[PDB]
RNA sequence: UGCUUGACGAUCAUAGAGCGUUGGAACCACCUGAUCCCUUCCCGAACUCAGAAGUGAAACGACGCAUCGCCGAUGGUAGUGUGGGGUCUCCCCAUGUGAGAGUAGGUCAUCGUCAAGCUC
RNA sequence: CUAAAGAGUAACGGAGGAGUACGAAGGUGCGCUCAGACCGGUCGGAAAUCGGUCGCAGAGUAUAAAGGCAAAAGCGCGCUUGACUGCGAGACAGACACGUCGAGCAGGUACGAAAGUAGGUCUUAGUGAUCCGGUGGUUCUGUAUGGAAGGGCCAUCGCUC
């Protein structure tokens, strides 16, 4: 199955986004942007588990 | 092996016929596919909702190279 | 046994029989026909008897035609089942029948040889017929 | 080129006066030759299809590419996208210089020539010949070959009818039956 | 032929163009000339125009890159005159590099904004 | 004054297709070459660039022709709202409405803006 | 489909699917057009790759059907994260609870020369209220006071309930 992840902000905020992820396909960890609305940038967001 | 299901009506087709005054973001059609195209005024929707962009009244046309049936919204 | 022999549906709605037959009413192929004049059913099992009965009377020679084709699936409840629970199941193949529908066609054979063979042929079917020759228009 | 001034030159005034054209450009030319390899028993390795492209390019002296299947055959143990062929395109003097090669270098060295057939056309005044085996281009080296492989030509015309083609193809002084 | 697997090419800008009632400047390019139409926004109707036709521009080169140039200035000049000055380029399925650049270059230095 | 060519539209087959004839002054296309910009999962095929030796062959444009396609009445027929009736699985009458198919026939479009050339 | 040309509409009526998938199969710019047939061509054959003509969507669209699809919504490639945060005029749908569409504004981006496009995927299934507990934030509260605990608020996790 999709199994859920946190992309967690790389900012000191503790922003996080949500989503699932195939972690047997693709197991390398999701390095995104993603807009941080505590500092108002787009930053790049980590995959940590939720 | 056998029947008896069925799924809720999805309560589609033309909201707005031709001639009425719409405001904008009105729902003209409710459609599954381009049923009816946007003409000028007219939006489309991820579901290809057709809605207003601008006040008016409905009319309908059929024109184009493919015979599309076209929702615009004129003064 | 006339069958459609697939299908794209086992089971059908009962439906109507109301129109006047303005399609298959005339006398292609053959000179004469058995026309209907009435409106019904004819079932696979009736048509066979009546091309039975209508072959055996012109034997040898001549050229028939059945133009009535069995296509619609007629189910049954067994005995002893209650009503719901389903459909239930082919049992019969019919054909709906408009009056003015040509059933049986004929050629190569005389008028009175053909009137002959379609009376026959006509006690075995469960509409009126009657006896037509081809037209010129 | 060395054989496309020939063409250009000496070929051409003699089409246009024997097929009786009353125009210039209605001359029969080839517009290219390109080289397909139908890359069998690709099913289970994959070794021969980057040697597919060594002796290929060698031959021609441009760098093939792969091509794959358009759909997925139960007959063969082939599927959709997997690489079973290679092609090169030829239409510059390239196109001319490997023309020349095949025609008076390569094509004596074969097994056994009775010619080309004639027939050979598509109906359009296009020409399709294949080659039985490997070795007859001297551009290879027979001890540095992996396996012995053949591979087909086509002469893309400009020819509206095969009868010019071969009229084309016999200007050529191509060995014919 | 390749005019028809063009004009389907620029088939979906055009069509982009319609639908916004923005003035479209369209661009037609040969192998001996290169032309500029401001066209209004239902398209029916040609505002300014500029070629290497015209008598400044048929002597000598036309259909390089320096003939273009001076199409795309001469095409910002009449436009403005004219009374019109946001556009949206319309390349008509030509690539938009060399000659289309060149032409859509020198009507934005001409004061064309687009 | 009108015509021809090109670009963009209106309209979307009565407009299309097929067949045949014709146009190179200009326009356009084919065309020449590829160092330069740029391009090919290979290839100047396409895209792009610099040109004008060659040609209207291809394409395109124009003109003609009902072979196909498309359009298509009048009349009738089917269905049908309302009221009524019968022999009532289905029909009929009064009144309103009225196809689809088919038939006679029609069609080788019509219009607008701009630019260049020519004509008058 | 029944369903009676707006919507809706029952039966232990007639048929099929779902309890997902995808960081690309999303966004954008650029470019392309299938299936099938016939002819020619080494192995190669009905069918592999190659060339030509016809073909004009009979293919494809992750998946069932239906409706769509040329500005293709189908296919390829480069760069990317708009599968953004706050919202939101106005509607559709509707007993409620839920649900659907969404121009436009602000912040911050991506692609494009630019006009622009992008708030997921051609659309319509892929789902589960509250309570309780857990995790990350928080300018809120803090049982004398200062803290803390605990509570609130925002984000999110745990039900084939
Ligand atoms: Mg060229
Ligand atoms: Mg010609
Ligand atoms: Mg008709
Ligand atoms: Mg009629
Ligand atoms: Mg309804
Ligand atoms: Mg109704
Ligand atoms: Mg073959
Ligand atoms: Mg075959
Ligand atoms: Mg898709
Ligand atoms: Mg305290
Ligand atoms: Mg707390």
């Amino acid at each position: 199955m999709r199994e859920l992840i946190r992309l967690v902000s790389s900012a000191g905020t503790g922003h996080f986004y949500t989503t699932d992820k195939n972690k047997r396909t693709k197991p390398e960890k999701i390095e995104i942007k993603k807009y941080d609305p505590v500092v108002r940038q787009h930053v790049i967001y980590k995959e940590a588990k939720i | 092996t056998r029947n008896g299901r069925d799924s809720e009506s999805k309560r589609l087709g033309v909201k707005l016929f031709g001639g009425q005054a719409v405001k904008a973001g009105n729902i003209l059609v409710r459609q599954r596919g381009t049923k009816f195209h946007a003409g000028y005024g007219v939006g489309l929707g991820k579901d290809h909702t057709l809605f207003a962009k601008v006040d008016g009244v409905v009319k309908f046309e059929t024109k184009g190279a493919f015979g599309r049936k076209y929702v615009s919204i004129v003064a | 046994m006339l069958q459609p022999k697939r299908t794209k549906f086992r089971k059908q709605m009962t439906g109507h029989n109301r129109g006047l037959a303005h399609r298959g009413s005339k006398v292609s192929f053959g000179e004469y026909a058995l026309k209907a004049t009435s409106r019904g059913r004819l079932t696979a099992r009736q048509i066979e008897s009546a091309r039975r009965a209508l072959t055996r009377h012109v034997k040898r020679g001549g050229k028939i035609w059945i133009r009535v084709f069995p296509d619609k699936p007629v189910t049954k409840k067994p005995l002893e089942v209650r009503m719901g629970k389903g459909k239930g199941g082919v049992e019969y193949w019919v054909a709906q029948i408009q009056p003015g529908k040509v059933l049986y066609e004929i050629e190569g054979v005389s008028e009175e040889l053909a009137r002959e063979a379609f009376a026959l042929a006509a006690a075995k079917l469960p509409l009126a017929t009657s006896f037509v020759k081809r037209t010129v228009m | 080129a060395r054989l496309k001034e020939i063409y250009r030159k000496e070929i051409a005034p003699k089409l246009k006066e024997e097929l009786q054209l009353a125009n210039v450009m209605e001359v029969p030319r080839v517009t290219k030759i390109t080289l397909n390899m139908g890359l069998g028993e690709a099913v289970g390795d994959k070794k021969i299809i980057e040697n597919a492209v060594a002796d290929l390019e060698k031959i021609t002296g441009q760098k093939p590419v792969v091509t794959y299947a358009r759909k997925s055959i139960a007959g063969f143990k082939i599927r959709e996208g997997w690489p079973i062929g290679v092609k090169v395109t030829l239409r510059s003097d390239r196109m001319y210089e490997f023309l020349d090669r095949l025609l008076s270098i390569s094509l004596p060295r074969v097994r056994d020539f009775r010619g080309l057939n004639a027939k050979s056309f598509d109906g359009r005044g296009n020409y399709s010949m294949g080659v039985k085996e490997q070795i007859i281009f001297p551009e290879i080296d027979y001890d540095k070959i992996d396996a012995l492989r053949g591979l087909d030509i086509t002469l893309t015309t400009t020819a509206r009818t095969d009868d010019e083609g071969r009229a084309l193809l016999r200007a050529f002084k191509f060995p014919f039956r | 032929v390749k005019k028809e697997t063009r004009l389907r090419r620029a088939r979906k800008a055009r069509l982009k163009m319609r639908e916004l009632e923005t003035v479209r400047l369209c661009v037609y390019r040969s192998s001996q000339h290169i032309y500029a139409q401001v066209i209004a926004a239902d398209g029916g109707k040609v505002l300014a125009s500029a070629s290497t036709l015209d008598k400044d521009l048929r002597e000598g080169a036309t259909g390089n890159i320096d003939a273009a140039k001076k199409v795309g200035q001469l095409v910002a000049e009449r436009a403005k005159a004219a009374g019109v000055t946001q556009v949206a380029f319309d390349r008509s399925g030509f690539k938009y590099h060399g000659r289309v650049k060149a032409l859509a270059d020198a009507a934005r230095e001409g004061g064309l904004e687009f």
